[PDB]
């Protein structure tokens, strides 16, 4: 079942039976991380560390005692040291809280993972501030989105896809204080 | 003595009710484990919702058992 | 065929399922916000299969709001 | 294959998702990035970048004294082989997306 | 006393409601005592027919 | 006194019908209070079990 | 009054039948108009077997 | 003797709510499984609850035992 | 002699606890395959649990044959 | 012989103790095509834990028709 | 002759196992169906194991009308 | 008139086997709805699993309805 032992530094020793010397050993993006995931420790009580990514803009890396997040079976509550999850999210509200100040994003849909060492990690792509969303264009566009009912697969998943998050986008723009 | 022989018929048949609530604390007493295995850091307020549920879900078995000293002993 | 969620059944990968969802996301923005994500949402490259060393043909891509949602 | 006119106006994440999805139009157990990470303006150490293709040998390297990957309670929709699919496609179209920044600027 | 069986299924209704509190209260825990307020009008409106058991336990009995 | 072990079932069906509503309500906050109208359209149509039973109870008892 | 012990569980019927659409509406809204639908259609068709045991429950009554 | 034949035919249709206790007590001893194989870390604390679960509702099993017992010697 | 016919029916009355709780058996040992599945690197210290469980559960299936001892031989 | 009537008609109603006991056979079974489905590499192992279960739950029926066999021959 | 009345009036009760093991017959063909959903490629290695469980419960099936034979015909 | 007496109220306590025949045959029919829901690709396959399915849950209830033809008809 392990049958053969790779990683960073087992690439530098093969890597020197069969290149040329006058090249360095090329490195490996394990060596630009710091967290790990098996390692004991960094929950501390109560605030675990909480990592919210796009692919263009990081948008926290703080520490939070909770975070709420938009699970494919519904809104979960991650708290400290809470069991390893890696968790589909569909189009939902990411909810960070540190205390009674609340920064709530809607996201487009993207995982998160909750590690064996209690750091959350939410990977989505696009991160709408619900402050930011036009709630004039929510409605429009669900319209057309309910009404176009094509003969292909690809669209039909297009479409299926196009309501829920516009759906998700109403239901997160009306009650909010 | 046909009168006291139904009250004890009658009070086996009314203590069955008891196999309910022994189905439904044990329901409860698996979700907290199930509950406190996903973030065990609430799981103290999650015994202080298991130990409200077993109170009242405990409280129609005593229900359940007055009805039973009602039959016997009344 | 195949065995999966919504969009892997009908030939759709992850990244063309979750672009979409970041493409329809970015259109419900304020104009000050949705002009800004609408520079993260223009595709410009060129493709070539090559098939012996040395030509093949080419795909250029010129999307500008995003993915594209047809069937590829 | 040849990609090119990559950085002609910028690069996002979006074109690199398309990059990624010919990738998987073929079906390997591995993929390998050679990128030039901007460590400074000085710099720019060549950088190796590496992703197992999800249940034909992600899955394998795992298996180490049981698994690694069994630690992990799925909240998917579908079973873990497919949600290690949609996780290496997404693992595969960040890491040419920051390859193909990193090498920009370096 | 078997019109009191009828505290059976009550019985275990009772605990797959409170079941399903500590389910939804470790899914989703900052409004964990917001769902307190949902399972107790889950729980007056079970032991509502565990009172229509006793209506008729305390018909028979007595009347 | 056999014909009200009805109410047992109908109790039963309750508990998983009002457990589900704390649940659906842990799984979608936003729309909270909208499954309780949900849940209480399942409660209105329910107990027409627990009153086509206590008919019969009513029915054996004087009639 | 032994026959109404099948309205027993089809009271457990609508009501595992009822709590399947605060889960399925939660799960999705945007077919919350459209379930109620299947359970109303669930609905009279799992009554159809309370208006088969009340067959019986108003023939040996009242023949 | 028709009260005798009374007490046995009572307590022996009292003591089936023992069947609702053992298929609630497995339940619980079921989360108990299922629940330490999500994490093992607390694995420990969670038999912690099953045993604290499992006199709770054995609790339920002698109730019913009880009025098995105040049947046949009462 | 109808004191000791009425020992068989309600010895056949005290049997149908022996159900329950094989259905709690059932339930568990179920939970078994599933956790153990999930997680292989505990597939025998969750029978260190399920045993456990199928111990103190025949802890109720002993009582109900011991009320099959109290009916049926007394 | 209202006696040798009642070792029938306890017998009879001593035997519902295989309702419960297949009820829960079915689940632990029912739980190794899913451990299966889930981890199909280990599936068999996992055979080695349905028919564990199996003789232990085969442990309350060997419990009944004891029972069974202590009133119709006994 | 209430001996034969006993005999019909106890092996009717003693089928109600029947119920039970149908329960969780349909149950095990219930994750059949699941379980093929998750791995359709080990999907008739779970017929294998469908069958498997299905005699092994329809096993009690045909331990509860031997005892149905053995109150009628014995 | 006890012999043509008894054998139908053992006749009518003999078909509530019909009653977890219908439940597990419920539940067997709502997972290969939520099987098609699962993987739509292979639906008709599992459609093959709940009619075989069904057929053998029948294995319970044409076994049941024999033990009611024979006490209405040995």
């Amino acid at each position: 079942e392990a049958a053969a032992p790779a990683g960073p530094k087992e690439f530098t020793e093969v890597w020197n039976k069969k290149a040329p010397s006058t090249l360095i050993v090329p490195e490996f993006p394990s060596n630009y991380t710091a967290v790990k995931a098996v390692g004991e420790g960094q929950v501390h009580g109560d605030a675990f560390p909480v990592n919210f990514y796009t692919p263009h803009s990081i948008l926290s890396q703080a520490q939070k005692d909770t975070v709420v997040l938009p699970g494919v079976d519904g809104y979960f509550g991650v708290k400290a040291s809470h069991v390893p999850t890696i968790a589909q999210l569909k189009p939902g509200v990411v909810e960070l809280h540190s205390g009674a100040e609340s920064e709530k994003f809607f996201v487009s849909g993207g995982f998160a993972f909750v590690h064996p060492n209690g750091v959350t990690d939410i990977c989505v792509l696009e991160a709408a501030t619900l402050d930011q969303v036009d709630p004039a264009a929510v409605k429009s566009a669900l319209a057309a989105a309910s009404a176009a009912q094509p003969t292909d697969e690809f669209e039909q998943a297009a479409n299926r896809a196009a309501i829920e998050l516009y759906s998700a986008l109403e239901s997160a723009v009306e009650a909010k204080a | 003595s046909v009168l006291a022989a139904s009250k004890m018929v009658g009070a086996g048949c009314a203590t069955i009710a008891l196999a309910g609530v022994g189905a439904g604390l044990g329901v409860m007493f698996g979700s907290l484990i199930n509950g406190a295995a996903r973030n065990p850091n609430i799981a103290k307020q999650l015994v202080g919702y298991a130990l409200l549920g077993f109170a009242l879900t405990e409280s129609i078995a005593l229900f359940s058992l007055l009805v039973v000293f009602l039959i016997l002993f009344a | 065929a195949p065995s999966g969620p919504f969009y892997r059944v009908a030939g759709m990968s992850y990244l063309r399922y979750s672009n979409i969802c970041a493409d329809l996301l970015r259109n419900v923005l304020k104009e000050p916000f949705k002009a800004k994500a609408q520079a993260r949402q223009a595709i410009h490259f060129r493709q070539a299969p090559y098939v012996d060393g040395k030509a093949g043909a080419s795909k250029v891509y010129e999307l500008e709001n995003g993915i594209p949602k047809t069937a590829n | 294959l040849a990609i090119a006119d990559t950085y002609k106006v910028r690069v996002t994440f979006g074109q690199a998702s398309l990059i990624v999805e010919e990738l998987i139009k073929h079906n390997p157990q591995s993929y390998q990035i050679l990128f030039n990470k901007f460590r400074s303006a000085i710099s720019f150490k060549p950088t190796v970048a590496t992703i197992l293709s999800p249940d034909l040998l992600e899955k394998q390297l795992e298996d180490v004294t049981g698994n690694s990957l069994d630690a992990y309670d799925i909240e998917a929709s579908h079973e873990r082989s497919d949600v290690l699919r949609d996780l290496t496609e997404f693992h595969l179209g960040v890491t040419l997306y920051n390859a193909m920044l990193e090498n920009n600027c370096s």
